[PDB]
């Protein structure tokens, strides 16, 4: 009989909180004069986002990462920031489909089951998490090889994205002033 | 935020000089107008202006999650043995163990939301 | 050149009648990408099993 | 009363003798320039009070290494004071041209560097992460005129010294010598990264497969996302 | 012939050699080469030819000069140096090792300990060694074998056996990856005690009388007595435990779990997303638990993985900004970081900001001139344009601070000092090969003065007109720059203004290039000219 | 020391004057002085490209 033994423990229950693979933010307290335009403007400089989403009239929103990283980055700088004069609290939470399942399954209150949110199938060597792309190369450690396109496809990064960047930086600083968009 | 703290980086260091960024300089709120845009990039509430009650260190490894975690109040793993060696230790003081099974998660999606 | 105990150059002497023993001539060319499926993940800390309701019950996040 | 032979009165007037030199005690301060006539007249002005055995310099074959070895509590102050104002006053106000005289709205920065085997037991903090390797370097941040000299006799009345090697200087000079050219070479590296000095063409036909694998699990990724995301 | 003369008259050396030579950075041809040179001396002893040992250290010392990150050859060559017979020359080694780490290297430690203990044989000299390796490497997560080691000569030297206790005790602290261990050590070292008056050992006696309420000196019967005291003991070290536990338990499931590689294996590696996503969430949590030692050791450890990647050098300079406040620290980590990041962009434009807070602007003067020679001075025609925007916006701030205003009211001339505005117009000389072109003609537009805006109309925007440059000509965002100089000047009335605008600029423009020039021109007629949106539609017919 | 010189491709690309020594510095790879013009035309693509 030996006294060292390897730990062993029990399952949290994959709710929405304890999913490790969670990115969605689950933003709360909105004041409604918000858009979708708007709110992705003011989430979008934390990643990459795959879908930003309002509910008519639930002054709520909803924010797809595609990066963990992303996400809590996102909740850790983005509390209690004020959009629109009312002050925000974030928090995680599931996506549409999930919402809408949930929500029936709790009328019915049958069996309130959820699924684990899709991983990126490890290994992946070209990504680096929390990066941001707009619109040869040597494929070397230092560059970002991949990418994930604005909204989606994949798109191999160039060296003159840099320079995109602050073309449309400019671009919607000279416009936006003017007023086309409130981005 | 970010393409006003871009554009007026460059307009600065392009139509300001040595003589006027140091006349702006003030240590009192370590308020640089070149470095300043840099560390203020994505941070929306960066302020240039114990450390166990705050919410930062009460859900450091998982966000979302709010956990007292255990620790010793003394704790002598800062000092060295050489002058650990002085005196003899003192025993710890400890600090939030009831607390290592009790796990508290502020539901809001669930609360404001399903709930309504 | 240095863990395998064999190749070593101080006590190696001794090694150099009686295992697909590492050779000295390997390259790093071999195996370009560790992460290939080639290894398995580190082993979970020990615990002294007298104090094995220690533990906390539930872990903070839902590993499959 | 930014003048410093009355800031260096008042600071002996009650410094509890700080005439006292301190034992084995080696400070030192390399500093570049870019004009060489000016600096060499503020030089010749500091020696004729510093006197030439306290103080000596090592022009670098431009670099001046100002070395203080066995310095006095006062001297140290003095000579810091006149060689920061002076660096400072090049870039600030070249016109003025005064070099006993510290004009008004100058903050004092710089840094020094001290041997390694000294011991400490709030305006100038040591640093961390130190490239030199057995020396310890030191910072000094917001300083008027008199908070400065204040805080050098209230931080060199604790530091002590012991048996310095007998030529440290020169190893000093060798170190920071090679790490100035380290970075100089990591600067020229900078347009040869590209198949200039790196194998990029056997590079590529071993990391291709594996870009183009990641590529497929990342488009699978996002199309499995999309399914799960979408009710339809 | 002898063996050195015969190596170096083989074929094999040259080409392995100038392979080598050729490509300073694959580290494959290098290793191959060493592996072949330490090969063809087929005995390694005192009595090998001189001039072969020289040209095997020279070579193992370039190595470690190009790849100062492999702690595996610092082994090797202190090893080999070693078994040559001299241990000055190995202890030299294994020191440039360590600072080659910053002194926190858990493997380069733990072998030069292993070392040491058989060569110094001085007892004071190799514990305050010991002592001096447990501030830097003691806290490493990994850190068991060092601990291991510490004890291992305590018990071994020692005879009085109270710095053993002193030691264990600090170790029950440490959330080490094998704390199981040294509790164990604790819980037999315990319970092995035979009398009262060993407790002290343990803690003062006034601490034991006033927190345990157990009296060393309590004489009577101390059988039942000193098991009181064993099991109080064991109550204190089992809460202690608890609280270890959950230390290690937690790192572990979270963040130790996900990463697989510790080791520095080629500036050609790829490392993958999982674990550069785990390594950043790991210094976070580092970070925020707030010890200087542990935070230091944890970046110096996560360096080792990815340090050509260069976001991990950034956020250990943001930390030492933002948290400790030590600009010379951030300078000296992005300084060092410029030898190893192959991008360089973020870091040398962050190192420059860095340096201007520092207040020394010489040391920025001469990373102007050593970045301007290391393109033979035509940094104008750099592919890569932020390097060149980088160091424009830098030697502008400095030479508007070095020369006086040449134009009126203090406005200093940016971009209109004849040595800048000549590596402007040489790239905007290539007009299709560069990619800065537009950037370059929004950043010279902003003048807002009359004598300003009258030299830079009259040397850029009407000599581009003159030559008739097609690609210009058709941009139409240059059209909306020379409008946008013209309309915001301070010194024109809004009647002059506008009348020049509408009769001068719009005409000069052909006809042909309507349907590109016509987005951008209509987007600045929509914003500042309504009423005069009906005479270009009616002119652009 | 003898039938060996240290060169240093990366000086000697930068057209700077050190790129060739005898004390073994940092960023130095050993070469034969008696192949040095070899080792000279084996980056003469890459030198031409880069003064053009």
């Amino acid at each position: 009989m030996s006294q060292f033994i390897y730990p062993v423990q029990q399952q949290p229950s994959l709710n929405h909180f304890t999913d490790p693979n969670n990115t969605t933010v689950f933003i709360g307290g909105l004041s409604s004069l918000v858009t979708e335009d708007e709110l992705r403007a003011y989430f979008q400089p934390f990643g990459t986002i795959v879908y930003v989403k309002i509910p008519v009239g639930k002054c709520c929103g909803f924010v797809q990462y595609v990066d963990r990283l992303s996400a809590e980055a996102a909740i850790a700088g983005m509390q209690g920031f004020p959009i629109a004069n009312s002050r925000v609290r974030l928090s995680w939470g599931r996506s549409a489909k999930q919402t809408a399942l949930l929500q029936q399954a709790m009328l019915s209150n049958s069996l309130q089951v959820q699924q684990q949110q899709p991983g990126l199938q490890q290994p992946n060597y070209g990504y680096i998490p929390s990066s941001t792309c707009e619109a040869s190369s040597t494929m070397l450690p230092g560059c970002q090889i991949l990418n994930y396109s604005n909204p989606q496809q994949v798109i191999m990064q160039g060296s003159e994205a840099v320079v995109n960047s602050t073309n449309a930086m400019l671009n919607r600083l000279e416009q936006g002033s003017n007023g086309f968009m409130f981005a | 935020m970010n393409d006003i703290l871009t554009d007026y980086k460059t307009f600065y260091l392009t139509h300001s000089n040595i003589v006027t960024y140091e006349s702006s300089i003030i240590d009192s709120n370590t308020f640089d107008p070149i470095l300043y845009p840099e560390l203020k990039m994505s941070n929306p509430k960066y302020d240039p202006v114990d450390w166990h009650k705050k919410t930062e260190w009460k859900e450091a490894g998982h966000i979302g999650i709010t956990t007292e975690r255990p620790q010793i109040s003394n704790s002598i793993i800062e000092c060295n043995s050489g002058t650990l060696i002085q005196k003899p230790i003192s025993l710890p003081n400890f600090r939030n163990l009831e607390k290592i099974n009790q796990v508290k998660i502020n539901d809001l999606y669930t609360e404001e939301f399903l709930k309504e | 050149k240095v863990f395998v105990d064999a190749n070593r150059f101080d006590i190696g002497d001794l090694v150099k009648r009686a295992q697909t023993s590492r050779s000295r001539d390997e390259t790093c060319e071999s195996n370009p990408f560790p992460r290939l499926n080639n290894p398995k993940k580190l082993e979970p800390p020990k615990i002294l099993s007298q104090w094995s309701n220690t533990i906390p019950k539930t872990s903070i996040f839902y590993s499959v | 009363s930014f003048d410093i032979w009355k800031n260096l009165d008042r600071i002996r007037s009650t410094k509890k003798n700080a005439g006292q030199f301190i034992k084995g005690s080696l400070l030192i301060l390399p500093m570049r320039t870019e004009d060489k006539q000016q600096f060499d007249e503020c030089m010749d002005e500091l020696h004729k009070y510093i006197s030439k055995d306290i103080l000596r310099c090592y022009p670098q074959k431009m670099l001046f290494y100002i070395v203080l070895k066995d310095f006095n509590i006062l001297d140290s102050c003095f000579v810091l004071s006149v060689l920061l104002a002076f660096q400072k006053r090049l870039w600030m106000a070249p016109s003025e041209k005064s070099y006993f005289r510290v004009p008004k709205n100058i903050n004092l920065t710089g840094s020094f560097y001290l041997p390694k085997n000294i011991e400490t037991g709030s305006s100038i903090v040591e640093v961390g992460f130190n490239v030199v390797p057995d020396f310890q370097q030191f910072q000094v941040k917001a300083c008027h005129v008199s908070k400065f000299m204040n805080e050098l006799s209230n931080f060199f009345s604790q530091v002590e010294f012991g048996k310095c090697e007998a030529n440290v200087i020169n190893y000093f000079k060798r170190e920071y010598n090679r790490t100035y050219s380290q970075i100089s070479l990591a600067l020229y590296e900078l347009p040869l990264i590209g198949d200039g000095l790196f194998d990029i063409k056997s590079y590529i036909s071993k990391t291709r497969p594996i870009i183009e694998t990641s590529k497929a699990q990342m488009i699978k990724h996002i199309s499995e996302m999309k399914a799960y995301n979408e009710i339809s | 012939m002898d063996k050195y003369t015969a190596l170096i008259h083989d074929e094999n050396f040259s080409t392995l050699t100038l392979n080598v030579s050729r490509y300073p950075k694959s580290l494959a041809y290098w290793e191959k080469l060493l592996n072949y040179i330490v090969k063809a001396s087929a005995p390694i002893c005192k009595s090998t030819e001189p001039q072969l040992l020289k040209l095997i250290r020279c070579t193992y010392s370039s190595m470690l000069n190009e790849f100062p990150y492999l702690e595996n050859y610092y082994i090797d060559f202190a090893l080999l140096e070693y078994k040559l017979g001299n241990v000055s020359m190995s202890h030299k080694i294994f020191q440039r090792g360590l600072q080659a780490f910053n002194q926190r290297s858990l493997l380069l430690w733990t072998s030069y300990l292993k070392f040491c203990n058989n060569v110094i044989s001085h007892q004071k000299q190799l514990f305050k060694k010991y002592e001096t390796a447990e501030e830097y490497v003691g806290l490493h997560f990994f850190s068991g074998e060092f601990w291991d080691l510490y004890l291992e000569q305590i018990s071994s030297r020692c005879t009085s056996s109270k710095k053993y206790w002193n030691v264990l005790r600090k170790i029950l602290e440490i959330p080490l990856h094998s704390f199981s261990k040294f509790y164990a050590l604790w819980l037999q070292r315990i319970d092995d005690i035979m009398d009262l008056k060993q407790l002290s050992q343990l803690t003062s006696k006034d601490e034991l009388l006033k927190k345990l309420k157990i009296d060393i000196n309590y004489s009577g019967r101390k059988g039942p007595y000193l098991q009181d005291a064993k099991k109080k003991l064991k109550k204190i070290t089992k809460e202690m435990y608890m609280v270890v536990q959950y230390q290690v338990l937690e790192i572990y499931s979270i963040f130790e779990s996900k990463i697989y590689i510790n080791y520095y294996t080629s500036p050609e590696t790829l490392v993958s997303s999982d674990e550069i996503e785990t390594w950043i969430k790991y210094l976070d949590y580092t970070i925020t638990l707030q010890t200087d030692s542990l935070t230091h050791l944890n970046f110096q450890r996560a360096l080792l993985p990815l340090a050509h990647y260069d976001l991990v050098w950034i956020k250990y300079s943001k930390w030492l900004i933002n948290s400790k406040n030590d600009l010379l620290g951030a300078k000296n980590v992005l300084l060092m970081g410029l030898k190893f990041s192959l991008k360089k962009t973020e870091i040398i434009k962050l190192l420059y900001s860095v340096i201007c807070k520092l207040n020394e602007y010489v040391l920025l003067r001469n990373l102007l001139e050593k970045i301007e020679s290391s393109y033979s001075d035509n940094v104008e025609n750099v592919d890569d344009f932020e390097i060149f925007w980088d160091y424009l916006q830098f030697k502008t701030f400095c030479q508007n601070s070095l020369y006086s205003s040449r134009y009126s009211d203090s406005q200093s001339n940016g971009l209109l000092n004849k040595e800048l505005f000549d590596k402007v117009w040489k790239r905007l000389s290539c007009k299709e090969k560069k990619s800065g072109q537009e950037i370059l003609l929004n950043n010279l537009v902003q003048f807002y003065s009359k004598d300003t805006v009258e030299f830079v109309e009259k040397n850029i925007f009407q000599k581009i007109i003159e030559f008739g440059w097609e690609y210009y000509l058709q941009n139409g965002m240059f059209w909306n720059c020379y409008c946008r100089l013209i309309y915001f000047d301070t010194s024109r009335s809004y009647l002059d203004k506008r009348q020049y605008i509408v009769r001068k600029i719009w005409p000069q423009i052909d006809k042909k290039f309507a349907q590109s020039v016509l987005p951008s021109l209509t987007e600045f007629c929509e914003s500042y000219f309504p009423e005069e949106m009906d005479t270009l539609e009616e002119m652009f017919t | 020391m003898r039938d060996i010189v240290f060169v240093s491709p990366q000086l000697y690309l930068s057209s700077q004057e050190g790129w060739k020594s005898d004390s073994a510095k940092s960023g130095f790879i050993p070469i034969l002085k008696n192949d040095l013009q070899r080792f000279q035309d084996s980056l003469k693509h890459i030198v031409d490209a880069r003064n053009s």
